[PDB]
């Protein structure tokens, strides 16, 4: 998320077992770091191994 | 004839004078814009009471 510059991250570790391709429940997702950047972003892109 | 080599270097001898010796020198130029700041002072402390 772009916060007027600040760019924060959320994330969240947890088991899961996979029916369905998207396992359904409940979680809450913790925050990991700021970036005072103040960069304008409009897209993005996946970096795979 | 009208042509000159414009570098040229400094006489540093350790015989110099005030006037000629060699000064180490750091301009700190400082710069608000409108991203948000970066590098904020050390502020103070006390004890818990």
């Amino acid at each position: 998320k772009n916060i007027d510059g600040y760019f924060k991250i959320y994330s969240k570790h947890t088991p899961i077992n996979l029916v369905r391709d998207l396992p359904q429940g409940f979680s809450a997702l913790e925050p990991l770091v700021d970036l005072p950047i103040g960069i304008n972003i409009t897209r993005f892109q996946t970096l795979l191994a | 004839f009208n042509c000159y080599f414009p570098l040229q270097s400094y006489g540093f001898q350790p015989t110099n004078g005030v006037g000629y010796q060699p000064y180490r020198v750091v301009v700190l130029s400082f710069e608000l814009l409108h991203a948000p700041a970066t590098v904020c002072g050390p502020k103070k402390s006390t004890n818990l009471v």
